[PDB]
């Protein structure tokens, strides 16, 4: 169900394909539970998954409202399981890949991309820019976009 | 910590402009702002041969102004970072604009502008008629909305309540450059306004940006006359509109509200904390404090209901809303007006505490940023003339408990003929009557 | 103002309701037979055993 | 239904996707009915698709155990239907795409192939004996393919 509300904006459609088309691995994987793995996940899958990858050096205890004296005294004297960097992450590979979802709808969403920057890169603040540029989001409710 | 962090939040200044209208705002350390003009119109304040008018200026009130036409408009506003926004409910229409503090000033004139000096190219709106007739054709597929509306015609049918924020599909088709004038020509004046803002932003600049845009002074004494509204008789009744073909179907129940002044409202919140709301995707599920959500769960009763407490000037609407299958849908009314009995019978202050803990976690989450902050403003001011802080609520919630509720509750449900909207699959639903009698004992 | 003050006082709660009926039938009772039979028996002057009694009574 | 019973093997899964990673029209078209079009199809599209396709030109009346004369007279006076080649089916372009199913089976089938010849070709039985010499189906009973 969860995955059913969610699909209701196609807008999430392809956002899911694209990512797979696009990639072949970590990146390259669904949001959101493919079907076939429904309901067959266990419980010991769970507990791995948690085992390896929620571990301190990968966790940070953030927190607005509060003296960070507090904050501080929870996550010390209360936090274990931790000490560790378990697993690492599968390096992102590129595909160049193309998905197409033929379903008779009176509206067609599509995106198309290619392999832009990657977080804390220098050459981010180019696109993020490159994108107001080119236009991404309106400011003029029931408007047009002139810039 | 709390009892002393509401304090400690800024009092809103207000000063009137010896013109009629009105100017307040909350100053925080904030880089952003907002600000927008919180005009008292609505589709209540239309009638038979302009129903839509209101909306149909909300669609025009972007595309241009006398002095900068729309080209110039959006690109002066986009090229500046600013957002601008705004809706247009029965009785509250709103323009606002979020951007740097810096703009503050510049951003008033742009506001001032619009509600004034607006464009209304006639070429623009036979394009914005077809437009609106389409944002119809699509708002007409939202049940939740679709219910509402058909709520509201029937809990005041007769009156200018019972009337679409959208107007008629005629209407639409033939206002004209002359009546949508009319409006904003009789509807945006000084008096029934108010320039809010919040952000980092001193009264003092702010008030006197409004001093220079906002100086059409009014001669008479009838331009500082706030005209006051017929009032609209509540029904007790019912409109079922069955389509079978319909997925899942809504209901809505209400009775006649206390109006925006009347205090008990927060009691009635308090209430409505209590039966709370629910959609197939809360976590909590069986576990959940809302009994009417975990029989919904426990005997999957529903989709999604909701509690409301709708408040007007002179009225409003208290009741829930479910969506569910054709098949369950009798159980979960009944479920439904089940606790909202118990809420006149049996309320404990378990129940109460919670209910007050909740509310105010949502009251202070409507004043989570800039914008929903100017628009509680904008309405508190409008609506009930001062301004309400946190503290104040606060404390009028502090002061609830069990016997109190039972109290209100009775006063506003028990033994009370209500609204009812059916729509959709509706077969089960059925029989005014035994809804009625729902209404007592339990 | 009656029948406001009975929708308060009697009519409102399912109890004070049926505790009226109750209290009323009562009375109801308790007067409509009156009622009734004076009607009755003066629809009947005289013929009743009630009437031509004193003429036998006596010890 | 009819189109649960087939995709029982997944050997008619691949091969779906395969035409449609191989095509972009025509031959790209599915051979089974895809879901969001199941109960949406009409009376009218039958016929129109029937009047259109099912045309004399189009139509050869085959058949064994009998003799020529009758199948003839029946031909004649019977399928008096009209002429003409009707709507002609788009040109098969070539895509040169790949399609993926995960879907956690013990097994993984998998296609690949290239544009290959026609019918009536030249090439055509290049293939088919390419074929043989790849090996194409087997002769023993749980045997191996020496050949």
């Amino acid at each position: 169900v969860d995955k059913a509300v969610a699909f209701q904006s196609p807008q999430v459609g392809v956002l899911e394909n694209l990512h797979a088309a696009a990639y072949k691995t970590a990146l390259a994987n669904p949001l959101y539970c493919p079907d076939y793995r429904i309901g067959k996940i266990t419980s010991e899958q769970l507990h791995h998954f948690v085992q390896n990858n929620f571990t301190s050096a990968r966790m940070a205890l953030v927190g607005i409202g509060v003296k960070h004296s507090d904050l501080k005294q929870v996550a010390e004297q209360f936090l274990n399981i931790r000490s560790g960097a378990g697993t690492s992450s599968a390096k992102a590979t590129y595909w160049g890949g193309e998905i197409r979802e033929q379903n008779g709808h009176s509206l067609v969403h599509a995106a198309v991309v290619t392999e832009g920057a990657a977080v804390g890169s220098a050459e981010a603040n180019a696109f993020s820019v490159l994108q107001h540029v080119l236009g991404a989001g309106p400011l003029i409710k029931r408007g047009s976009s002139v810039t | 910590t709390y009892a002393q962090t509401l304090q400690n939040i800024p009092e809103t200044n207000v000063t009137t402009l010896d013109n009629g209208l009105r100017v307040a705002s909350e100053e925080s350390s904030q880089p952003t702002c907002t600000v927008g003009v919180w005009i008292g119109a609505g589709s209540r304040y239309e009638n038979e041969k302009n129903n839509g008018a209101g909306y149909f200026v909300e669609h025009l009130a972007f595309k241009g102004t006398k002095k900068r036409p729309c080209a110039a408009f959006e690109k002066e506003v986009e090229s500046m970072g600013a957002h601008f926004n705004g809706y247009t409910s029965r009785e509250q229409t709103a323009f606002y604009i979020k951007a740097l503090s810096k703009d503050m000033p510049k951003v008033v004139e742009l506001l001032a502008d619009v509600v004034q000096n607006c464009a209304l190219e006639e070429s623009q709106i036979e394009k914005e008629r077809g437009v609106i007739l389409q944002e119809l054709k699509e708002m007409d597929n939202d049940m939740t909305n679709v219910t509402f509306d058909y709520l509201h015609a029937t809990a005041f049918q007769g009156t200018a309540l019972a009337r679409t924020v959208e107007g008629t599909t005629e209407n639409i088709k033939h206002l004209t450059r002359a009546d949508l004038a009319s409006y904003i020509d009789t509807h945006f004046k000084a008096p029934r306004m108010v320039l809010a803002a919040a952000g980092g932003i001193s009264h003092k600049e702010l008030v006197d940006a409004a001093r220079q845009h906002f100086s059409g002074v009014s001669f008479t004494y009838k331009e500082d006359a706030v005209p006051i509204l017929p009032r609209c008789r509540f029904t007790g009744s019912e409109i079922r509109a069955r389509d079978d073909a319909l997925p899942v179907a809504h209901v809505a129940l209400a009775v006649e509200g206390p109006g925006w002044a009347d205090p008990d409202n927060v009691v009635l919140h308090v209430a409505n904390a209590i039966i709370g709301r629910y959609d197939r995707t809360f976590g909590g599920g069986k576990h959940l404090s809302s009994r009417l959500a975990a029989l919904a769960v426990e005997h999957k009763l529903c989709h999604s209901f909701q509690t409301f407490n709708t408040s007007y000037s002179d009225t409003g609407l208290f009741g829930f809303h479910f969506v569910a299958d054709p098949l369950s849908i009798d159980d979960m009314m009944f479920c439904a007006q089940g606790e909202w009995m118990r809420l006149c019978t049996s309320t404990t202050e378990s129940e109460v505490k919670r209910a007050k803990n909740h509310l105010r976690s949502a009251m202070v989450a409507q004043l989570d940023g800039t914008t929903p902050v100017c628009e509680t403003i904008g309405s508190h001011l409008l609506n009930y003339g001062r301004r309400i802080s946190l503290e104040e609520w606060d404390s009028r919630i502090s002061a609830v408990d069990a016997r109190m509720v039972r109290d209100v509750c009775s006063k506003y449900i028990y033994d009370k003929c209500p609204a009812l909207a059916a729509v959709g699959p509706i077969e089960q639903l059925l029989d005014y009557n035994r809804i009625r009698s729902g209404m007592y004992w339990i | 103002a009656l029948l406001r003050q009975a929708y308060s006082a009697l009519f409102r709660r399912t109890s004070t309701f049926a505790l009226t009926v109750v209290l009323g039938a009562v009375l109801f009772e308790r007067a409509f037979d009156q009622g009734a039979d004076a009607i009755f028996e003066h629809l009947n002057e005289g013929k009743l055993w009630k009437h031509i009694k004193h003429k036998y009574e006596a010890s």
